RNA sequence: AUACUGCACAGCUGACGAU
DNA sequence: ATCGTCAGCTGTGCAGTA
């Protein structure tokens, strides 16, 4: 079937040839690479001396990277050091079976090798009679990173107290001081950034062994499980400062946002430096039709993992969603909503949430300075494409 | 800022005829494969039942003959399939000879369809399937590559245990590679739901792509000869790679090793061998002994020195878990008491929550490096100047390479050539591909090996796995 | 299992601190 | 043989192929 497609391009070719003159001859069977001879003709006589000419023929469908303008065809260099050692000239056509697309390209003979990647073009490159002797007169962007350089105060407190924390979580629950989330115990001792003795606190610890000791010593070690430690109490200290407009839940560790305004959405508008912050922070979603149920009001949280980098500690964000059905119960389902809510936000629900938290939100012991920013080579052409949402 | 961000390009893939392209896909239907194929013939044996058979030479029949790209928005990521023709991005064609090709009866499909049991079920499904394979393979109408198309009915007990582990294991002994095919690839008009309670069934993507993906594993597994290869700079010393990953039993809870091994061929050749030995197990750990990396590394500089008659000068060990005093240690008494000059070992890490955030709705490019004071955070996947857009949703997670101490190189041109390591393997064509293949063959290799029996046969040869 | 990405859920592993 | 702390690696499955 193939056999018979070459055949047919290369004597309607040569009808087309034949048609304005151009004597052809084509090949016998014996031909090997380059196919017949042929001449131009000039309003009825030879007056062209030879040339050489070859068929390259395919079925239908469209070239390689064919856009209604252009394609592109690539040349064996076995046929171009074939062409290349030769006493003649040479011109490469193409298929004729979808509106009958004969083109001519020509491979000159200059000075060095390489001649490969023939780029096709539009429509002065067709065999017509637009013209006919053209080819016989051969006789950044900078960006940032989600990280927050965290500055230390100037000391944290140590102390020896050999009591079970489940013990010492009951006695301050059960207690009448305020509910300090500052204390960490492992190892025996006692940690804490407050002062443990300014504190109702005090009842868990020796009053005699309480010492106060300098941040940076213990902000840089070899030892990793002081390092644990540590973020443990960073997390701790990072859930007492905020937990007036928020909670804890285990599931993602997401400080969920407390809604006791009787389901009222949070826009939260701050507008830091001239308009952000616009978008609704907390949603309020209702049931496909009774509004007496409600489906599920929303909100989204974080989740803070801690790090060091040349004793330089750092913190990291993870915002999460949170569907909350009616209230304070947990929520009965939720990863199908938190896959599809995930599958909606591009990459600019991220850059809003890192421009707008952590540095605006619960930021009004722990000072946190802004994210770091770094230069990026190459800026990403986003104007150039469709933005399909 | 102590950051330094580099934006590695696309690296280029060696074709045949000494071209060379970005793209397997365009690279393929323009200068075909780096080794050609000495012949024009691969010849195509089908399991399966009688409905299964007749629409694999209808799908054969139909995609011989070009397919039409998905649509003009973005048209590189769905380039249209050129057939078997005289354009044919293999300069090969494939055709199914009749003097084998198995078919299954109803009976058994019955009898499978009725075991309450699972698990021998499952199994004398593979056996049956084996012993028509053995018996196509002992007699004299032996095929290049079989396909073993599967049925709907079938399909509720065989997947609603796995299957293509048991049956790529259990076919390691014959002389051809398989490949299997479900029902929805070969015929558009039925479709299957999976294991969870299913309304509506699965989807998969267009035509063209499974055209492109699935007769690439075809050519590959049929002709034995490479499709492409990374192309080699000038300069360089002689290098040899090695990669690491892991995998379970599937009964218990311990833990395996798995290993890949390549070196440049004296020539114009690739070399993706596996290893005809089957590590086993010391405790539920990602982590491995010191005795067997020294074997591992003896073995490979023996492979090195038989094919080249000379040891190499460079060693490259990719792994998923990270590097610790024992592995270095038998590594580096191997190389030394080989006498190589040049290590790198590296431990790439999937899980660290650190990103590159900019606006304008879209991620970095892929190929983005930060120099996190000493690792390196690499993008592999991300947006590309090349496919339109980004496929996909959310953000693309990058991956850390952390080196080891006594690696010679430094953190970027390490950054840059495991970049130029990870388009390589055969059984894709698109370019997100976010894991080496030292690391993705490594794990090909170890999710074959799950279900090989003690005291039987393995084989070096790379197309038994993928 | 034509393939890959994203997300979700699970199980597992080595140093803590205590019965 | 259990319980918080942190740090990371394999199985199993669903959308969506932008
Ligand atoms: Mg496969």
């Amino acid at each position: 079937a193939n056999q018979i497609i070459g055949e047919i391009g290369e004597n309607e070719v040569r009808g087309r040839f034949l048609t304005l003159g151009w004597q052809f001859d084509g090949r016998s069977r014996l031909e090997a690479g380059i196919d017949g001879i042929a001449e131009v003709m000039n309003e009825g006589q030879p007056m062209a001396r030879m040339i050489a000419v070859q068929i390259k023929s395919t079925k239908e469908g469209k070239y390689t990277s064919e856009s209604d303008t252009s394609f592109t065809y690539l040349l064996r260099t076995q046929d171009l050091a074939y062409w290349r050692g030769s006493n003649l000239p040479v011109i490469v056509v193409f298929y004729r079976q979808s509106d009958h697309s004969f083109y001519w390209k020509e491979v000159s003979r200059d000075a060095g090798p390489g001649e490969r990647r023939l780029n096709i073009d539009k429509v002065a490159d067709l065999f017509n009679a637009s013209t006919v002797n053209k080819l016989a007169a051969l006789t950044g962007e900078d960006a940032l990173i989600n990280m927050l350089p965290l500055t230390l105060p100037n000391e944290m407190y140590i102390a020896s107290t050999t009591y079970e924390p489940r013990k010492a979580i009951a006695v301050i629950l059960n207690g009448d001081g305020p509910k300090r989330f500052d204390w960490v115990i492992n190892g025996g001792t006692f940690w804490s950034f407050h002062d443990p003795r300014t504190s109702a606190c005090s009842e868990i610890v020796d009053i005699d062994q309480v010492e106060a000791i300098n941040t940076k010593e213990l902000a840089l070690h070899d030892d990793i499980d002081e390092q644990n430690r540590f973020s443990h109490l960073l997390r701790q200290t990072l859930r007492y400062q905020t937990d007036s407009d928020l909670g804890w839940d285990k599931d993602h560790k997401a400080l969920y946002f407390r809604a006791i305004e009787r389901e009222v959405s949070r826009n939260f508008a701050y507008t830091s430096s001239k308009k952000k912050t616009d978008a609704n922070v907390v949603s309020v979603f209702k049931n496909s039709k009774d509004e007496t149920r409600v489906s599920f009001v929303r909100h989204h949280a974080f989740s803070p993992r801690f790090e060091l980098m040349a004793d330089q500690w750092y913190l990291i964000i993870t915002p999460t969603y949170y569907y909350t059905t009616n209230g304070y119960a947990p929520h009965q389902f939720a990863a199908p909503l938190l896959a599809g809510k995930k599958r909606l936000d591009k990459s600019a629900a991220l850059r809003g949430q890192v421009i707008m938290w952590h540095r605006f939100l619960t930021q009004s012991y722990l000072m946190f300075g802004e994210p770091p920013s770094i230069h990026l080579d190459v800026r990403v052409p986003e104007d150039g494409w469709v933005k399909e949402k | 800022m102590t950051f330094e961000t580099r934006i590695f390009d696309e690296p280029e893939l060696e074709f045949g005829d000494h071209h060379h392209h970005q793209d397997p896909r365009l690279g393929l239907s323009e200068a075909g494969p780096l080794q050609t194929f000495l012949g024009d013939v691969i010849k195509i044996g089908v399991v399966g039942n009688s409905k299964t058979i007749e629409d694999t030479r209808k799908f054969i029949e139909t995609v011989s003959s070009g397919v039409e790209g998905k649509g003009e928005k973005h048209p590189n990521m769905h380039p249209p399939f050129p057939g078997l023709g005289n354009q044919s991005p293999y300069r090969c064609r494939f055709e199914i000879e009749d003097g084998a090709t198995a078919a299954l009866t109803k009976s058994k499909l019955d009898k499978i369809g009725k075991e309450p049991d699972h698990y021998r079920a499952v199994e004398m499904a593979v056996d049956e399937i084996i012993g028509e394979l053995q018996a196509m393979d002992d007699g004299g109408s032996r095929p290049d590559v079989a396909i073993i198309a599967l049925p709907v009915k079938l399909l509720e007990r065989v997947w609603n245990p796995n299957f293509r582990g048991m049956l790529k294991a259990k076919a390691m002994g014959l002389s051809f590679p398989i490949q299997i095919v479900w029902e929805d690839v070969i015929d558009d008009k039925v479709t299957i739901p999976q294991k969870v309670k299913e309304s509506s069934s699965r989807k998969i993507q267009d035509i063209a792509g499974r055209t492109w993906n699935l007769m690439t594993s075809l050519y590959y597994k049929g002709s034995g000869r490479i499709p492409w290869r990374r192309m080699p700079l000038e300069g360089e010393f002689s290098a040899c790679y090695v990669g690491i990953s892991f995998y379970r039993e599937a009964d218990g809870q311990q833990l395996f090793t798995s290993a890949a091994q390549m070196f440049d061929e004296r020539g114009r050749g690739f070399v993706l061998k596996g290893r005809r030995a089957r590590t086993e197990s010391r405790g539920r750990h990602p982590y491995m002994a010191r005795e067997d990396a020294k074997k591992i590394i003896e073995d490979v500089l023996a492979a090195y020195k038989l094919h080249h008659k000379t040891l190499p000068a460079r060693v490259f060990i990719l792994k998923t878990s990270r590097f610790k005093d024992e592995e270095a240690d038998g590594i580096i008494a191997a190389l030394d008491e080989a006498g190589t000059e040049l290590r790198d070992l590296v431990w790439v890490q999937e899980s660290y929550t650190a990103r590159i955030l900019r606006d304008g709705n879209y991620p970095v490019l892929r190929g983005t490096f930060v120099d996190l004071h000493g690792k390196g955070l690499l993008y592999t996947s991300g947006s590309m100047p090349y496919y339109g857009t980004y496929p996909g949703k959310y953000d693309p997670n990058p991956l850390l390479l952390c080196p080891h101490h006594t690696s010679e190189s430094t953190v970027a041109q390490l950054a840059e050539e495991i970049f130029s390591l990870t388009k390589v393997n055969w059984n894709s064509t698109q370019m997100n591909q976010r894991l080496p293949i030292p690391i993705r063959a490594a794990r090909k290799v170890g999710e074959v090996l799950k279900y090989v029996g003690e005291g039987e046969v393995i084989s070096a040869d790379y197309r038994k796995y993928i």
